[PDB]
């Protein structure tokens, strides 16, 4: 085990799991958080789509490394980098990587609330009921300190303010005063 | 005593002048610590005391490489300042010197 | 007495404030879906 393992200069924010990605439940609630940060830290952020399955470090080894070293180039100018990754749903899904994401834990506090949100998205989401509550139960069993930001607030103003100060404070630790 | 204190007191101020202009030099890369460190008297820092000490899983904004025994960077933390980061071959040599 | 020797002997109050607590979660998290899919 070497002591030093090459991370980017600015860790990319990972928005994980109200439920499984690939559905109307998960992504649209995450689409609130790419909407918030796009103009809250506007001028100090780089928000990008991650199409390649970066958990493999299926997508080939040249495609993933190209997306790996892109994020190495995105965090080069001391700017906040955000990732719109669709394959990523778990902390251990990216434990082995040298990216070290600021894993942001969107939590619905009760599973009864979530299954009411699945019925409201339509019957085309009702065909996927128990598969969605499965991985959110996994993340409810996941340890809290293995994440970085744990969000359980219902108002967008509440969880995003909790989001805003934690991304401003990390901007201060990455930018010491003169 | 007298003959040794002329080179062994300017080598600190040559490294502190290496330390004082390094605070504006850009961040080269950053690493993830897999061990911890505390600076000792026998660690032989060119500037005694100004080096940093970290715990496990920390992040070091490596500004630059001081010599083959030390780097220059800072722990990524509010209020913390630039210090001396040991290179891994020096962290290996600080393990061998304890056994012998 | 009847406020704490009918309902406290029952426990309807926890049932009522739960459903209100879910009512804040329904209104809370529906708005993010409401905000997200249009933007």
């Amino acid at each position: 085990v070497p002591p030093y393992d090459v991370v980017p200069s600015m860790r990319p924010i990972i928005l994980v799991g109200p439920s499984l990605k690939g559905y109307e439940v998960t992504d649209m609630m995450q689409k609130a958080l790419f909407d918030f940060l796009k103009h809250l830290f506007d001028g100090r952020i780089s928000i990008t789509r991650v199409t390649a399955d970066i958990s493999l470090a299926r997508s080939s080894l040249a495609e993933v490394q190209s997306e790996i070293e892109r994020i190495f180039e995105l965090a080069r100018t001391l700017q906040l980098v955000a990732l719109d990754a669709d394959t990523i749903n778990h902390p251990a899904q990216l434990s082995k990587t040298s990216l070290a994401p600021i894993i942001v834990y969107i939590k619905i506090t009760s599973p009864k609330v979530l299954q009411r949100l699945i019925k409201s998205r339509g019957k085309s989401q009702s065909k996927h009921l128990n598969v969605q509550i499965a991985a959110s139960e996994k993340l409810a069993q996941c340890p809290p300190e293995m994440f970085d930001i744990i969000l359980d607030e219902n108002q967008l103003e509440d969880a995003c303010e909790h989001l805003a100060e934690y991304l401003e404070a990390y901007w201060k630790a990455t930018h010491p005063p003169s | 005593q007298g003959p040794h204190m002329a080179l062994r007191k300017e080598a600190e101020r040559q490294a502190l002048a290496q330390l004082e202009k390094a605070k504006t030099k850009p961040v080269a890369f950053a690493v993830r610590t897999n061990v911890g460190y505390n600076p000792s008297p026998g660690d032989e820092v060119p500037v005694e005391g100004v080096a940093i000490t970290f715990e496990p899983k920390d992040f070091l904004h490596i500004k630059e490489k001081y010599n083959n025994d030390w780097w220059i960077g800072r722990l990524v933390k509010e209020g913390c300042e630039v210090g001396f980061i040991p290179s891994p071959v020096k962290l290996d040599s600080l393990r061998l010197l304890q056994e012998q | 007495t009847k406020e704490r020797e009918k309902a406290k002997s029952r426990g309807t109050f926890q049932k009522l404030r739960e459903k209100q607590q879910l009512e804040e979660d329904l209104r809370g998290y529906m708005s993010w879906i409401t905000q997200g899919e249009v933007m």
